[PDB]
């Protein structure tokens, strides 16, 4: 009846890697869009209670000064992967005196993602977006509980993932600007969330070639909302 | 290789450790044996029948000495007995290398029963299937203790272990008093082993060991024939 | 040397049906006293004492390791410890540091609890027990204490003359030593009572 | 070493032993915590004492530091070892970075200690939830909670344990801005909620406040007798 | 089926089912074709994607200057053997100061992957390594499988719908040992148009080619430099 | 059922099925025969051409353990070359510790105790390979051993492992290996493995032969091409 | 009579039995073999049969008699793979007696160390308890000859006549009628009464190519294995 | 190997855990111990179980164990599991005395043992202890103290508690007859013989069937006195004289 954690299916995939793919369909939705002007990257918060403090939770968190992140699915075990990424970017700066590229951050995390077992205990149930500006310009990557990562241009992850991707393939083109990519993302998030859109249910962050990783706050954010 | 590192002895929903309850069933199907202390020494007597005439009875021994003054018999299964003998032989030495003194019989049972309790909780092991009777005369007064596979112990005046042990304890209750010599306790230990043996109780079907203040020793079949004579 | 870093002297002496032990009171660092009430005799049950002399660290260290092992003994067993048994216990403790040794030399004196018979012994710093019948001494001023005890000891002595002999043995020898002094405490035990006295010595 | 994965995934994407641990939280006694602007108010309900026996050993409001209080619910066996492990990390923090431990730092140590403990082999997860209440540097009173999966989470009011959502629905219609006007006014905000819970007839309640400069101060059953006298008197004249 | 749970358990027929299920994992990945001449070793892969805006997953990797591999299966176990592959090449170059031979590399992999196929609670490595390289004996094409059984071959193809590619390679392998680099590649490119549905073939963003050559270091060509190789193919006959 | 999952449990009639199930996996590998002549040992393996795409000289079922010791395997090939690695490593510890070349009565003893060690525990499985060991020494003559997956070894004048085992060793005892030298043996080794494996089951197959003795000066090596062409010349005369 | 996994691993039944050991006693019987050991007044004789079903097999490598030390021999029953592993331990334990204690190990002390090792297999619930038996002979000073049996349960005893294998009970019933009439036993009578044991139980009346006999005597304490020629001398004298 | 694992650590789907509740089910049967204090002194009343006519009656105690030089414990449950715990916190008190050169406070000895007991219920895949036990003792911080341990790992201070087979009947009567701080160490002894008159179904109160040990504070002694079998029965009949007086006059 009870298999081990490390068993192949008769169709050949695995059991608990495939079960963890299902777990990120319960998390809050998140949208990232790569634009040659820069990477914009948004999320909802899914506020449960009026008594709850809204800003104590976060989904956007920074890894380095030029790399941001976005998490979905579970949250408590996402903080383990974030801490391994922050240490890895500082060991690369310490030994090579430069900034680690956005792609090489992702494979440094993706090697960790499939290492459970019974020696030395379950796969991580999160999904991540990595937005950053390295020397090849703005980048956007997406990893998996399976540890498979690939560069995306407009990736939407969460409970409303497949509903948003269809509405995102029609509006994206290769010559966007960042001012309209920010506006195009909040049109999508206005459809898919439950509550109404305001300055507290969502938050954004953009990374630029010029300046570093900047996270918007509740003063400069609602001018996008009132001019939607 | 490696082990299992999980206890295969758990609590029942009725609150009873079932594997220890099964180990007492293997103890009750062993060879019968009685032990009696009376005012100057302890008598340990067991019942050793070879299955056929081909066996050499002078090869193995039920009654074993632990030190100068401590003997030990059993009633259970064979190969488990020789393990905790060699364990108890060693435990009497580490007491002696520290204190330069023969070990008290009470402190031996403190440490032998601690092995048996430790062995019924640790990972991947079945408990022992033997019960013991331990004698000895430390500081004049003799002692007679009985352990069990669970790891507890008691302080008996006279008791029986093995098959028909519930009949021997009724027989000893109508026989034993406070005032007997050592040679009287020998005569009533043969009289209680005759309750369950076969028709021929010869000089080699039984095995008797005694303690004095002169120390533990084990009887040769010469005087065992003299005690078996003029008996019952 | 190492034993001469703090000084100290412990003497035990056997009597008729009684045994006495004595030690000095000085604590100091090579020339300089610090206090004159340093404890060097420790009680180990009734009618059984131990004296320690040597390096001042290991005097307080062994006297706490031994009490750690003694209370475990007197609870696991229901009785008090024999004086011959403690001699094997202390010798085991010192030999474990065969290559990291404690710099002390213990002296054990007490009465056997059932048959009230005196017992004295002494040990080196790695645990060689030596039982005698007259006296044992330990400390820096050892040779001065042999000239006292070989000249003054009598075989069968009441507790009055036992006290006066061990007092004159300590006061005259420790006065001849430089790094030992500042008062002498004397414990004399017997089967009915026990007695602690302090002597009027040179504070010089 | 007992090496075995205890918490594994479900065929629909859940963790069984985590959501089983949240049921064990839901039958512990109710702890309620609110915050003011200068004084914080927190107090467990359903003391359930035998009322002829000892009471100074049964306390469920302790101190991690001079500035950090901590209440909890759930099974108390797994709770007083998380506290004793939190009293060491906050003490070893002072040997490092010189400040007293902020209320945000001590919640991350507890939540990370609980998440990696839902990850390891041979380990059932903790069956407790807690409220960490403190007043950090520069006088900013705030509180948090902690789920048995290890998700630290701030609030303005909270209530956990058995009979929590009955209080949590009551608090949001009861939490106003002017309820945090005075110190003793906010204490009556707690006393109405615990009276709207398991019985709490004054002898089963136990509150304890902190004036942002003191230690934790438990009032004896004379002020709670006084407060439930005047909170019921205001209800008897309004209705 | 109670004989279908752990790698340790033999079947009553004598076929361990956990090994046979890892063969199903390599049949899920996309196809790739390797082949060799007298003097060259060319392997050609076919990428896939998830949406039209996501990028294509690469499959050809660079192990050393004279060894390159191509993967099929789950990508996480591919990088686990890849980082073992790179490590075993540069330490032999550290010790002996020589390129490690290809036929001696693969036997290290076969001893590496056989170990978790015999212990308890240890999965096999689901991966599809096609290896191309140089000994001092010319080109070599090697394939592996999760049963830890490596094969010496001269042209193979593995992945989803690969039996149609093998039938093309059998009826043209008499020509392979003569041709130069140009039509050696487009012999292999005619195998990848065999393993596709009849409408989309080779649109310069899903195909990659890697060549090691007798005076040529191992080189990967991606989605722009493919276009010189990819032109010069006829239309699909229908 | 339930009595046959682990190798740590006996059956209720007292035998281990996990070893017997691994013995069944040997009879799906094809055929490996080896007989010893008067002054040497000759191996022989018929090799199934699975497809045209494999290369002539691939995946040899005939190893080379030491300078004088040879191995011919039959079973799951991953476990074959894993047993070949420890036997190649065991002979290296003998020469390094004791100075000289390992004898076969000791070499097959050390390997069979390594194979037996996996027929006891639940953590490991039994091997799925049976194999043969043959060699020649100038002080001991020719030797020929054979090891099953249980761990039992014996000496042989000639043995056979594979699909058709009895159908191969029926014709081996028609020979006279006591007096023939290892030249005419090579033609007789090939002939008894042409009469087996009808062409209905396999289309085409590959001959692979091995060879040791003082004619090879003690060293183990493969046969030359011309000698095995004489045996392949001696192939199609079994139709009479 | 069964509850839990008591059929599968070595734990107690509700009746106090434990089945994995008494399953292993009838794993000895699957060898199809029977060995007899008889102690004499000044000698000790082991006799056992050997069954060679093939002409292609080397008949000098099937000896179940093994030389443990220079003065200690043994015979092995049960399955072959476990029996040869247990001989390897007994060679190792005797050499460590000589290195640690400086004199030759007594044969009862060696049987104790083997039975203590075999105890641990039925003591942990992980290992399979080695379904093969063990019979030792040897000359001891101030004891004469003596014979010991060790079973896979960890039990041992000194015997005077010993049978082990398939026909154990029929052989011991023959021998117990032979010994209790208490004839004196020379050297050749113990050879005669041991061959006529398994010649009347098995009803063979054989030629000397199917049995093998080891012996020790207090004039030559070396364990020695008889030549087939001198086996034939005792056999034709057995037919008067 | 995962087929034979019994998982003695996991939760149940109703939220609670089964393994320690089976242990506390077994802690009800097999034994009876109780304690009482209100003033100078504290007592442990325990009932003997094996009262067979062939025993030596030695080792100074049966269920009483002296732990420190000024505190002791009474145990209930599996006796073999008890012997491991009793010589485990016996050297917890000694390693305290080695470290601080001061006798251990009675409360933080209990918390030290109840953390070892809690760990087996929480990880390791290991059988927990089916042992609950009492604690009497004295310290300079609070005086006479009385604690109770549970197999789950949680303790508690008390004034009078029983862990017998009819322990609920004893507690129901202890909170029917009690006085806070006025029960001297003679009225508590008369109350102790009254309670185990009820819960012991073997009537007439055999003096060899019970054991009573008292801890009184003498100036530097803290005398732990196991009172002998010559003064039990006069305390037994003293309960018997007053009950015939109180029944007839009412």
């Amino acid at each position: 009846y009870d298999r081990g954690v490390n068993t192949f299916s008769p169709e050949g995939r695995l059991f608990q890697v495939e079960y963890a793919i299902e777990a990120i369909k319960l998390g809050s939705t998140a949208i990232g869009i790569q634009t040659s002007e820069g990477v914009c990257l948004a999320v909802e918060k899914r506020i449960t209670s009026p008594l709850m403090e809204p800003s104590s939770i976060e989904k956007i968190v920074e890894i380095d000064a030029h790399i941001g992140c976005a998490m979905s699915g579970l949250i408590a075990d996402a903080k383990t992967l974030i801490d391994k990424a922050r240490v890895e970017t500082q060991n690369h700066w310490f030994t090579y005196n430069e900034t680690m590229t956005v792609e090489s951050v992702t494979q440094a995390v993706s090697n960790l993602a499939l290492q459970f077992g019974e020696e030395d205990s379950r796969p991580f149930g999160v999904a991540l977006l990595f937005g950053g500006v390295d020397e090849k310009g703005p980048q956007l990557f997406h990893m998996d509980p399976s540890g498979t990562f690939v560069q995306c241009d407009a990736r939407a992850i969460g409970s409303a993932s497949e509903g948003a991707q269809s509405s995102l393939q029609e509006v994206y083109h290769k010559s966007m600007t960042l001012k309209e990519a920010i506006k195009s993302s909040l049109i999508i998030l206005k459809q898919v969330m439950e509550e109404k859109l305001n300055a507290t249910n969502i938050e954004l962050a953009t990374v630029q070639p010029g300046q570093n990783f900047h996270m918007f706050t509740k003063e400069e954010l609602e001018e996008v909302i009132k001019d939607i | 290789e490696r082990g299992y590192s999980f206890s295969l002895t758990t609590f029942s929903p009725s609150g009873k450790l079932v594997q220890i309850e099964y180990a007492l069933a293997a103890v009750a199907g062993g060879a019968p044996s009685v032990g009696i202390k009376a005012a100057n020494g302890v008598v340990l007597a067991t019942e050793k029948k070879q299955k056929s005439i081909l066996y050499d009875e002078r090869s193995v021994h039920k009654v074993e000495p632990i030190t100068k003054h401590i003997g030990l018999v059993y009633s259970g299964m064979g190969p488990d007995y020789r393990v905790l003998v060699h364990r108890a032989r060693k435990l009497a030495q580490q007491y002696y290398l520290v204190y330069q003194e023969p070990i008290p019989t009470a402190q031996l049972v403190q440490r032998v029963a601690s092995v048996m309790q430790e062995y019924t909780q640790s990972g991947g092991v079945r408990p022992f299937g033997v019960s013991l009777l331990i004698c000895g005369w430390n500081e004049g007064r003799p002692y007679l203790f009985q352990s069990d596979p669970s790891g507890a112990y008691f302080a008996w005046k006279a008791t029986a272990m093995g098959k028909n042990y519930v009949n021997g304890k009724t027989f000893l209750e109508k026989r034993y008093n406070e005032d007997l010599e050592l040679e009287d306790a020998i005569h009533t230990a043969i009289l209680t082993l005759k309750e369950s043996f076969e028709g021929q109780m010869t000089e080699d079907n039984i095995e008797v060991g005694i303690c004095n203040e002169a120390g533990f020793r084990r009887l040769t079949p010469t005087e065992v024939k003299d005690y078996l004579a003029a008996i019952a | 040397s190492i034993m001469s870093y703090n000084g100290g002297a412990v003497m035990a002496m056997k009597g008729k049906n009684c045994v006495a032990i004595a030690a000095d009171r000085r604590f100091g660092i090579q020339a300089q006293m610090v206090t004159t009430d340093f404890q060097k005799i420790f009680p180990m049950g009734d009618r059984l004492y131990i004296g320690l002399a040597g390096l001042a660290t290991d005097v307080q260290t062994v006297a706490q390791r031994l009490k750690f092992r003694l209370n475990l003994y007197e609870l696991k067993e229901g009785r008090q410890i024999k004086p011959y048994t403690l001699m094997s216990m202390v010798a085991n403790l010192l030999y474990e540091k065969r290559f990291g040794p404690y710099y002390t030399e213990p002296v054990i004196a007490g009465l056997d609890p059932k048959t009230f018979k005196p017992f004295i012994c002494s040990l080196d710093l790695i645990g060689c027990p030596m039982v005698t019948d007259d006296f044992v001494v330990s400390g820096t001023c050892a040779e001065q204490m042999y000239g006292m005890c070989e000249s003054l000891w009598e075989p069968n002595m009441d507790p009055d003359h036992l006290f006066e002999t061990i007092s004159q043995a300590m006061l005259n020898a420790v006065d001849r030593d430089a790094v030992s002094g500042m008062g002498v405490i004397v414990h004399i035990i017997e089967k009915d009572k026990i007695t602690t006295r302090t002597l009027k010595a040179r504070m010089d | 070493s007992y090496d075995r994965a205890i918490t594994v995934f479900s065929p629909d994407g859940h963790l069984f032993q985590v959501e089983y641990a949240q049921e064990a939280v839901k039958k512990g006694s109710t702890a309620v915590g609110v915050r003011g602007r200068d004084i914080v108010v927190l107090g467990v309900e359903k003391k359930s004492v035998a009322k002829l026996q000892d009471e100074r050993t049964v306390r469920k409001i302790c101190a991690l530091d001079d500035n950090v209080c901590m209440a909890f619910a759930g099974l108390t066996a797994d709770a007083r070892i998380v506290i004793n492990r939190a009293r060491v990390e906050c003490q070893s923090h002072r040997l490092t970075v010189e400040d007293p431990v902020t209320v945000e730092y001590i919640t991350r140590y507890i939540a990370s200690l609980k998440q990696r403990y839902t990850q390891s082999n041979g380990r059932r997860p903790f069956g407790i939830s807690a409220l960490i209440v403190g007043f950090d540097f520069d006088g900013t009173p705030r509180l948090y909670q902690t789920d048995p999966s290890g998700t630290y989470h701030a609030w303005k009011a909270n209530a956990i344990g058995r009979g929590a959502k009955s209080v949590r629905e009551f608090l949001e219609k009861n939490y106003t801005d002017e309820a945090i006007e005075t110190d003793d006014l906010t204490i009556k905000l707690v006393i109405k909620a615990l009276l709207e819970v398991v019985q709490s007839g004054g002898k089963n309640i136990e509150l304890a406040v902190m004036r942002r400069d003191q230690s934790l101060k438990i009032l004896n059953p004379e002020e709670i007798e006084k407060y439930v006298a005047e909170i019921e008197k205001e209800k008897e004249e309004n209705e | 089926n109670q004989y279908d749970n752990d790698v340790t358990v033999w079947s009553p027929q004598g076929r361990i089912h956990q090994i046979e299920y890892a063969m199903e994992a390599v049949k899920q990945g996309s196809a790739t074709v390797g082949l060799k001449s007298k003097t060259h070793a060319v392997l050609v892969a076919l990428k896939r994607a998830q949406s039209e805006l996501a990028a294509h997953q690469k499959k050809i990797l660079h192990v050393d200057n004279h060894i390159g591999i191509s993967i099929a299966g789950l990508t996480a176990d591919a990088r686990l053997l890849c980082n073992f592959m790179r490590q075993e090449c540069l330490d032999s170059r550290f010790v002996f100061d020589r390129p490690l031979p290809v036929s001696r590399l693969v036997s290290l992999i076969g001893s590496k992957t056989q170990i978790p196929t015999q212990r308890y609670g240890r999965r096999p490595y689901g991966v599809g390594l096609l290896i191309a390289g140089y000994d001092d004996m010319g080109p070599h094409i090697f394939q592996t499988c999760p049963s830890a059984n490596y094969f010496d071959c001269r042209a193979m193809s593995i992945g989803a719908r690969s039996q149609s590619a093998r039938t093309y390679l059998e009826r043209h392998m008499s020509e392979f040992m003569e041709c130069n680099l140009n039509e050696l590649v487009k012999h292999g490119l005619r195998a990848l148009r065999e393993t596709l549905p009849a409408e989309q073939d080779l649109t310069t963003k899903n195909v990659s080619i890697g060549i090691v050559g007798k005076d040529l270091e191992f080189t990967i060509y991606d989605d722009d430099d493919v276009s010189p190789f990819l032109e010069g193919l006829e239309e699909r006959p229908q | 059922t339930g009595y046959d999952l682990s190798a740590s449990t006996f059956s209720p009639d007292g035998r281990v099925f996990q070893v017997e199930y691994a013995m069944k996996a040997v009879e799906n590998s094809s055929t490996a025969i080896g007989i010893r002549c008067k002054d040497g040992v000759v191996f022989g393996v018929e090799k199934l051409v699975l497809s045209k795409l494999y290369e002539e000289g691939s995946n040899k079922r005939l190893f080379n353990v030491d300078r004088h010791v040879g191995m011919a395997v039959a079973g799951l090939l991953a476990d074959a070359r894993s047993l070949a690695d420890i036997a190649r490593e065991e002979a290296s510890n003998f020469r390094s510790n004791f100075g000289y070349n390992i004898p076969l009565k000791h070499l097959a003893d050390r390997v069979a105790m390594y194979v037996h060690a996996y027929t006891l525990y639940s953590a490991v499985r039994p091997f799925g390979c049976s194999f043969m060991l043959g060699s020649y020494s100038v002080n001991d003559g020719a030797q020929l051993y054979m090891i099953d997956p249980s761990g039992v070894s014996y000496g042989y004048w000639g043995c056979a492992i594979g699909k058709a085992r009895q159908a191969a060793k029926t014709e081996i005892e028609k020979l006279q290996m006591k007096e023939m030298t290892c030249r005419d043996i090579v033609k007789e080794v090939a002939k008894i493995i042409y009469i087996v494996h009808d062409e209905v089951k396999d289309k085409a197959f590959e001959l692979e032969l091995s060879w040791v003795g003082e004619l090879t000066n003690g060293r183990h090596e493969i046969v030359p091409k011309d000698i095995r062409e004489e045996a392949e010349k001696y192939a199609k005369e079994s139709l009479k | 009579s069964s509850a839990g996994f008591d059929r599968h691993i070595t734990i107690f039944s509700p009746e106090g039995r434990l089945y994995q050991v008494e399953y292993a006693f009838k794993a000895i019987n699957q060898g199809g073999l029977t060995s007899v050991a008889v102690r004499g007044k000044d000698c000790a004789v082991i006799v056992t049969q050997k069954k060679v079903p093939d002409k292609l097999l080397d008949s000098s490598t099937v000896t179940h008699l093994f030389k443990i030390t220079e003065n200690i021999g043994c015979v092995m029953t049960g399955m072959t793979a476990d029996s040869r592993s247990q001989v390897q331990r007994a060679r190792y334990e005797a050499a460590n007696w000589k290195y640690k204690y400086g004199y030759e190990i007594p044969v009862d002390m060696l049987c104790k160390r083997i039975a203590d090792i075999s105890q641990v297999y039925t003591q942990n619930a992980e290992m399979r308890p080695l379904g093969c038996c063990m019979i030792l002979i040897g000359i001891d000073e101030e004891q004469g000859p003596q014979v010991y049996k060790c079973d896979p349960a960890g039990y041992y005893c000194g015997f005077k006549a010993t049978a082990a294998g398939v026909k154990q009970t029929e052989s011991t019933s023959f021998l117990e009628k032979k010994v209790k009439k208490k004839f004196d036993w020379t050297f050749e009578q113990t050879v005669e009464t041991a061959i006529t044991c398994l010649s009347t139980v098995l009803s063979i009346d054989f030629k000397p190519s199917e049995i093998e006999v080891g012996v020790v005597t207090v004039e030559n304490p070396k364990f020695r294995i008889l030549t087939e020629a001198e086996i034939d001398a005792h056999l034709v004298a057995l037919a008067e | 190997s995962r087929r034979y694992d019994s998982r003695t650590t996991i939760f149940s789907p109703e939220g609670r855990l089964y393994q320690v509740e089976y242990a506390m089910e077994a802690i009800g049967h097999a034994g009876t111990c109780l304690g009482i204090l209100a003033n100078d002194g504290v007592l442990l009343a325990a009932e003997r179980r094996n009262i067979h006519k062939l025993l030596d009656e030695v080792f100074f105690s049966e269920k009483i164990y002296k732990l420190n030089e000024d505190m002791a414990c009474s145990v209930a449950g599996i006796t073999s599991d008890a012997n491991v715990l009793t010589n485990e916190l016996r050297l917890i008190a000694q390693r305290y005395l080695l470290q601080y050169q001061e006798p251990i406070p009675c409360e933080q000895l209990v918390t030290a043992l109840c953390d070892i007991k809690q760990a087996y219920t929480q990880f390791g895949g290991k059988r927990p202890f089916g042992v609950s036990l009492l604690y009497i003792g004295w310290d300079k911080h609070y005086g006479f103290q009385l604690y109770q341990s549970d197999p789950s790992g949680n303790y508690g201070g008390w004034k009078a508690t029983c862990i017998g087979n009819n322990s609920a009947a004893a507690v129901s009567m202890l909170k029917q007859d009690y006085k806070e701080g006025e029960m001297t160490l003679k009225s508590a002894l008369a109350l102790a013989i009254k309670v185990l008159n009820k819960t012991m179904d073997v009537s007439k109160l055999s003096a060899e069937k019970v054991e009573i040990a008292t801890l009184t504070r003498e100036n530097g002694k803290t005398v732990i006195r196991v009172l002998k079998q010559k003064e039990v029965e006069q305390l037994i009949k003293k309960h018997e004289e007053e009950e015939a007086k109180a029944e007839r006059e009412k």
